[PDB]
RNA sequence: GGGG
DNA sequence: TATAATGGGTCTGATG
DNA sequence: CATCAGAGCCCCAAA
């Protein structure tokens, strides 16, 4: 879809597709944070679409 | 699946975190028990030709373990999840 | 805001004896016009209950004290002999436009989240016609042309909008 | 509300059943309804009398019955079954030895059946056979190509019914002939007959260099068996000439009616082109002790004759449509019926000889199986049988009458060229020529055009009035391309004063060719503009201003307009609007006249004039193949006094009867702040709020509950290592209740499964010992929602082993299936469109308060941008949009007529006297005119717009005749700088949705061998990054992004762990190892014999399989 | 068989 | 394990 | 003059 109010250097990303495609690194954002414990639970947290914060 | 083989190279690693808290014999009673040296589940009469001990030390040896262990949980609360 | 059918589960369903599926049945709802007396009466919930050969309209809607139906001819569903229909409309104020998606709205169980227009104004114009005070000339007379539903009038509708602007001016206040 | 229409063409003879290509070639294919003794031999009986009588002991076949199908359409569309009829056969064993007569019906297995909308129900999945159209059987001359001076003969059969012969003349000047990809000189075969060398200068005898350079002594010195057995060994290099071998063989080649067959069109058409009278569809026969010719010299004589210059001979056009014709269902059918009928036969003959040669009965002598599986297959892996489309009315109806070339029997893509794929000048009146693919399969499938319909031998005819004299019959008369070609045929709109032509000079054509011709030499006149497109082409209004290129897709996409709830019919539509809807079948007339008893979202009841009270059920709700809600609304009330034919309850997509593919909106043509950007599309969120463009979805989930050798599946609700909000939303046994919102992630079925000797590795049976708790037995397998998939579940269905009428596939005990319903608006990346072409994705939904609105406070509804117009020169929309003006203010819906509706005069007299609508109010409401209205009229007198000097009201007036009006920006309230196109327009919400189309993954499923991801959304693939993308990196020099592509990404096994580890860990990803599929590769090739070394600079081979691979 |  | 049964069912370009 | 090897990319739902 076209974006005209973005800078030549931008995209306009879904923060669905987001989510999913750097869903390792934002694990361990998630733990570094406190948004939850250890990685595997952050993983859990993530499955059910109405779990997610 | 890079996911599993994360998580099961991260359960041997929180897991020798208890190795070093118990010690090298308490620590090894409950790897026959369990199977982990080979792979199959020697009951504590087997284990007896290993230490001397017979079926009532070894039941004391292995629950000395996991119950020192069950203390070392809801304290690092680390185990929960993996499940 | 939200709608509970007797022995309706979900918006796809159907009733035996009314003409309507609830899709149109909730979305003939949606044109109810609703306008509350007491100011500091947020939410109700309109109760309706017919039968028979009956056109039932927005008037056959159980009378509730400080609320009144605006557009009581307004149709609703057509039943035929043994058609039965039974329902609880919420009926929320609110601003703007919050689709069933965002409020999730549910009484009960069975509860449906209905579409919310919460904005009172139908339709809004205004011209700008030229004028003198007889000294100087291009001047402008502005007529504002507000359209409304009737549970905020015309007048209230500028009074607010004028208050929002005036409130909004002020922000310009504090600098840093 | 008012329809006014316009045309001054008067259709005699109205569109014919549109759906009668499908439904009458299968009701003759079949002849259920028909009384044995009355069946003609055609299709399914034409089979039976081809395959028998069996010449072992001698089987016959007397009659075939048809049974009642087993189940009602709608329950084999919900137990996934097959809607068809049992198939029996009355044979009869004479054995040709005694007389003895043991006859017997015997099952021959079932027949699927059509339905009355003329599509197939296949395994619950509703399916239709697409016709086929090919090289009709005959006789043809077409000139060599190598050599400019002579030509070929060739005679085609109908298909895998015969073989081509082809009939060059050599550069010897005797002729020769090529069967099978062999050759040898026509002089041999001509003796086989019972030729004498008299007889070849007495009936040809004229061309000396041809009739005698024919004639070779060393053939004619020999008998016709001395020949026979000449040629016999000139064709099969070992088999040795026996009398009964070769008779047999090429007998059954060229005169045996079971292994040859030229059609019934291949008779007449060889019969008129050479001027004979054929026997048999064959080429020769076996009368009275030799063989007797039929085909051979007639064929002779003529491409002899035609390298002279003789009348009548002449070339023929192999893509004129006299030439090519339609195989319907029946005949696709008949013929794989055919086939899994010469199979039964030869495991017929096999126990003839085998078994005990006095006691059979019919019964046990007739295996069902090889026809059973011959139709099975015809109907499930045939290119033609098509998973049905029916999006909406119109997808199935264009389904049905559609045409394709490929297939089996016909061509392939990289089979077909040009010549093909071309608009025959024939094609007029019968192809449409704008209905095709954009792509690959371009020319190759097309649309059966409006009034065309197919001949029993297969051509497509079209209609046409007498002219006799100059006057105009209501007369009309179906042609081939053929018979047309005879005729100058004048024009549609040739001005008629009655029943007389008016016109001194008309438009005619001849051969398809355009002449200018007086009314004295004018024979035939063409029906209708409609006869000439398609159906889809039909509904487009204005089709005479669109550019073809654009016409073509805005007829495809009406095929994808997705029912909307609020659907309604355009306002300008076409006059097909209706029997579109009629002849699609979702909707629902009434029988007889009557009253009407009850009406109900459920049921209507009629208390017909016979006293009948007759009662329609209503598909509710029911998801169709391509998921969209086919959903039958009712639209009379108790006790409403209803006509024959009067519409009882609207389809999908229907609106009162009227094909209602999308919205009427109110468009504006401007460009919008780049939101408008290159085809995209911007639209007002008021459409949203009055549930504009919003459209029901269903999607089926289904899971089996198998047997294993480890335990048994169980649709359980005890899922082991959960949590009870996880399954609120379960009922007893374990399925989702209906009623309840699902989301991705949450279970619909909770489903168990037992484990194996991956029973609990040490280090897990460590931590659940800690633990307390102890390893359970099965683990959780439900069917959970998958990414972005979600909604509202409507209906479950429970199938068990064991409950009555129900039984599965070996092996598996329970089978659920949960329907889960989406209501879904508008979003931005919803691809809109209307009937001209013109396609965009909504980029942006602004708030009503930044819309483009009208002087008196209305906003619009879309933004079109004016870019799109130009270059693809689709002007259709453009006066779709000024007469949808008109009708905005005077509430109106208009039907112009395709080629002869309104023309620019007329509207600009509706947009006038709309006009007043919009202005009149104004000035005696109290309003004069604005002033920003006046600074546009001041810009719009310097655009040539408006005449100077005249009042603000006339220069209004001036722009709205041309469509334009004052527009204000909604942000600023300063006027659009010019006067602004609006209109409204029509725009259908195609299927293509941001939703079914978003898709991500971060890892996932691996292929088997290559360890490479799975493709696609549905497994939750990855992407492909391709040859060219991996050029793409290369020419960035993007080295290590290249290489993390073709490794960590993909199938570096290690690298790939490792990568994720360090990811969750923090650290930066690892170097890359070897790609598994490398190692796929090196071991590939050593399964070839080839041995593959990696080695170091010092040439000492480097091990990539780390010591597993050596010993 | 559709999309670009 | 023993009547006798004996022969099937396009389209172009490069290279020998 | 015969035989063999080529004949665009990515994506969907189906099977």
């Amino acid at each position: 879809v076209v974006g005209p109010q973005l800078k030549l250097h931008q995209c306009g990303l879904p923060k669905r597709m987001a989510l999913e495609l750097f869903k390792p690194f934002l694990l361990k954002k998630m733990e570094e944070k406190g948004i939850a414990p250890n990685v595997k639970a952050a993983r859990r947290m993530l499955e059910r679409q109405r779990d997610i914060k | 699946s890079p996911v599993d083989a994360a998580t099961q190279s991260l359960l041997s690693e929180e897991l020798e975190k208890a190795l070093s808290k118990l010690s090298e014999r308490e620590a090894m009673v409950l790897k026959l028990r369990k199977g982990l040296i080979d792979g199959r589940e020697h009951t504590l009469e087997e284990v007896g030709a290993f230490f001397g001990v017979t079926r009532e030390r070894i039941r004391q040896i292995e629950n000395k373990a996991l119950r020192k262990l069950k203390y070392h949980e809801s304290r690092t609360r680390k185990l929960r999840d993996f499940l | 805001t939200s709608v509970y059918i007797e022995d309706v589960l979900h918006e796809f369903s159907t009733i035996p004896g009314v003409k309507e599926d609830v899709v149109e049945i909730i979305l003939n709802l949606k044109e109810l016009v609703v306008r509350f007396l007491n100011p500091s009466l947020q939410t109700v919930t309109l109760l309706l209950k017919a039968e028979g050969p009956k056109e039932v309209k927005a008037r056959d809607f159980l009378p509730v004290a400080d609320v009144e139906i605006m557009n009581p001819d307004l149709h609703i569903a057509t039943l035929e002999e043994g058609g039965r229909l039974n329902m609880e409309v919420r009926v929320d104020r609110g601003v703007g436009y919050v689709p069933a998606e965002k409020h999730g709205i549910k009484d009960r169980i069975n509860a449906i989240p209905v579409d919310a227009v919460f904005s009172p104004v139908r339709r809004v114009a205004f011209q700008v016609e030229d004028t003198r005070l007889g000294q100087r000339t291009d001047l402008d007379k502005l007529t504002l042309r507000i359209w409304t539903d009737g549970s905020v009038t015309p007048l209230e509708a500028l009074n607010q909008a004028v208050e929002i602007l005036r409130e909004h001016l002020t922000y310009f206040s504090n600098p840093q | 509300m008012e329809i006014k229409r316009f045309g001054r063409i008067r259709e005699v003879i109205p569109l014919p059943p549109l759906t009668e290509i499908q439904v009458e070639s299968y009701r003759r294919a079949l002849q259920a309804d028909v009384p044995p003794e009355k069946r003609e031999n055609v299709g399914i009986q034409a089979a039976f009398r081809e395959t028998f009588p069996i010449e072992e002991l001698v089987l016959d076949f007397l009659e075939y019955r048809l049974g009642e199908p087993p189940f009602p359409q709608d329950e084999c569309r919900e137990k996934d079954l097959t809607y068809q009829a049992p198939l029996y056969a009355r044979l009869q064993l004479i054995h040709k030895d005694t007389g003895l007569i043991k006859e017997d019906e015997v099952f021959l297995g079932h027949i699927p059946l059509m339905t009355e909308d003329g599509s197939f129900i296949i395994n619950g999945a509703d399916r239709v056979i697409v016709s086929q159209i090919h090289r009709s059987p005959g006789v043809y001359f077409t000139p060599d190509p190598a050599r400019p001076g002579r030509y070929i003969a060739s005679i085609i059969p109908l298909p895998k019914r015969g073989p081509w012969i082809d009939l060059e003349v050599e550069p010897n000047g005797v002729v020769s002939m090529k069967v099978n990809k062999r050759k040898f000189p026509l002089v041999l075969l001509l003796r086989v007959l019972g030729y004498d060398q008299e007889t070849l200068a007495r009936e040809l005898g004229a061309y000396g260099e041809l009739v005698q350079g024919l004639m070779d002594e060393s053939v004619f010195a020999m008998r016709p068996e001395e020949a026979l057995i000449r040629l016999f060994t000139l064709l099969r290099p070992g088999d040795p000439p026996k009398r009964d071998k070769a008779v047999a063989y090429v007998y059954g080649l060229i005169a045996d009616p079971r292994r040859y067959d030229l059609g019934e069109a291949g008779r007449y058409k060889a019969e008129e082109k050479l001027g004979i009278r054929l026997s048999g569809r064959t080429l020769a026969r076996f009368e009275d002790g030799e063989f007797k010719d039929e085909v051979f010299l007639p064929t002779l004589r003529y491409l002899f004759a035609l390298t002279a210059g003789v009348p009548g001979h002449e070339v023929d056009d192999i893509d004129h449509l006299g030439n090519r014709r339609i195989r319907t269902v029946g005949e696709l059918m008949t013929d794989q019926f055919r086939v899994g009928l010469a199979r039964l036969a030869r495991g017929v003959r096999e126990r003839m000889l085998m078994g005990s040669e006095d006691s059979l009965t019919p019964a046990k002598l007739v295996n069902s199986r090889p026809l059973e599986a011959a139709i099975r297959e015809f109907f499930s892996r045939s290119q033609l049988s098509q998973f049905k489309d029916e999006t909406n009315p119109l997808s199935s109806l264009r389904h049905k009458r559609r045409i394709s070339a490929l297939g089996p029997g016909g061509l392939t893509r990289e089979r077909a060229g040009f010549d093909v794929r071309d608009v025959h000048r024939t094609h007029y009146g019968r192809i449409c020529p704008v209905e095709t693919p954009e792509g690959a399969n371009i020319g190759l499938i097309t649309s059966l055009a409006a009034y065309a319909r197919v001949d029993e031998l297969g051509f497509i005819r079209t209609p046409y009035r007498r002219v006799v004299g100059g006057v105009v019959t209501d007369e009309v008369v179906y042609m081939t391309a053929t018979e047309e070609d005879r005729y100058t045929i004048a024009q549609a709109n040739t001005p008629l004063e009655g029943n007389r032509i008016a016109a001194e000079r008309v438009v005619a054509r001849r051969k398809g060719e355009p002449v200018i011709v007086s009314p004295e030499e004018v024979e035939f006149m063409d029906v209708s503009p409609k006869q000439v497109f398609s159906v889809n082409t039909n509904l487009i209004p204005f089709l005479e201003h669109d550019d073809a290129n654009r016409a073509l897709m805005g007829s495809n996409m009406q095929t994808q307009a997705v029912p909307l709830i609020r659907a309604q019919a355009p306002v300008v539509m076409t006059g097909l609007e209706e029997r579109v809807v009629r002849d699609s079948l979702a909707a629902l007339y009434a029988e007889e006249d009557g009253e009407v008893a009850k009406v109900d979202g459920n049921r209507i009841v009629v208390r017909y004039e016979d006293g009948r009270l007759v009662e329609y059920p209503l598909r509710r709700f029911y998801r169709s193949n391509q998921g969209t809600a086919l959903d039958q609304r009712p639209r009379v009330v108790v006790g409403q006094r209803v006509r024959k034919g009067d519409l009882l309850a609207d389809g999908p997509a229907s609106e009162n009867g009227f094909l209602a593919l999308g919205q009427n909106v109110l468009v504006a043509i401007m460009p919008f702040d780049g939101y408008n950007f290159e085809d995209a599309i911007v639209i007002s969120e008021e459409l949203l709020k009055r549930d504009f463009y919003t459209s029901i979805h269903i999607e089926r989930y289904e899971i089996e509950a198998r047997d294993t050798k480890l335990g048994p599946e169980r649709i359980t609700r005890d899922i082991p290592h959960l949590s009870e909000a996880a399954l609120r939303d379960l009922d007893e046994e374990g399925v989702v209740r209906i009623g309840a919102e699902v989301k991705p992630g949450d279970i619909l079925v909770g489903r168990t499964s037992f484990k194996g000797e991956s029973e609990p590795t040490p280090e897990e049976r460590l931590l659940r010992s800690i633990f307390g708790e102890k390893a359970r037995d099965v683990k959780d397998t439900s069917l959970r929602v998958p990414p972005g998939e979600g909604g509202i579940v409507v209906r479950t269905v429970r199938l068990r082993r064991g409950d009555p009428g129900v039984e599965l596939k070996p092996g598996v005990r329970e089978v659920v299936r949960v329907y889960v319903a989406q209501k879904r608006k508008l979003q931005v990346g919803d691809k809109l469109a209307n009937r001209h072409g013109n396609k965009g994705v909504v980029a942006k939904i602004l708030p009503v308060e930044d819309m483009p609105h009208l002087p008196d406070g209305t906003p619009v509804d879309v933004i079109l941008n004016p870019l799109g117009v130009p270059s693809r020169m689709n002007l259709g929309q453009i006066l779709e949009t000024h007469l949808g003006l008109a009708g905005y203010f005077l509430g109106q819906r208009y039907i112009s007529p395709i080629f002869d509706g309104a023309k620019e005069p007329e509207i600009k007299e509706l947009l006038a006297q709309a006009f007043e609508v919009y202005f009149g109010k104004r000035k005696g409401e109290g309003f004069g005119v604005d002033k920003r209205e006046v600074e546009v009229l001041r810009r719009a007198e310097k655009l040539g717009l408006v005449t100077p000097g005249k009042t603000p009201e006339e220069q209004l007036k001036e722009l709205f005749l041309q469509g334009k009006v004052v527009l204000y920006d909604g942000r600023t309230g300063e006027p659009i700088e010019g006067p602004i196109v609006v209109g409204q327009m029509f725009i259908m919400k195609l299927y293509h949705m941001v939703e079914d189309k978003m898709h991500a993954r971060s890892t996932g499923p691996y292929s088997l061998i290559t360890q490479q991801p799975l493709g696609g959304k549905a497994q939750f693939g990855g992407q492909r990054f391709g040859e060219m993308e991996v050029w793409a990196l290369e020419a960035y020099g993007a080295a290590h992004t290249l290489q993390e592509m073709l490794t960590l990404k993909s199938d570096d096994i290690e690298g790939r762990n490792a990568a994720y580890e360090a990811i969750i860990k923090g650290e930066d990803v690892p170097e890359p190892s070897v790609p598994e599929s490398f190692r796929v590769l090196v071991k590939e090739l050593q399964a070839l014999a080839l041995d593959v070394q990696t080695l170091d600079e010092k040439d000492n081979p480097v091990d990539i399989f780390e010591g597993l691979a050596s010993k």
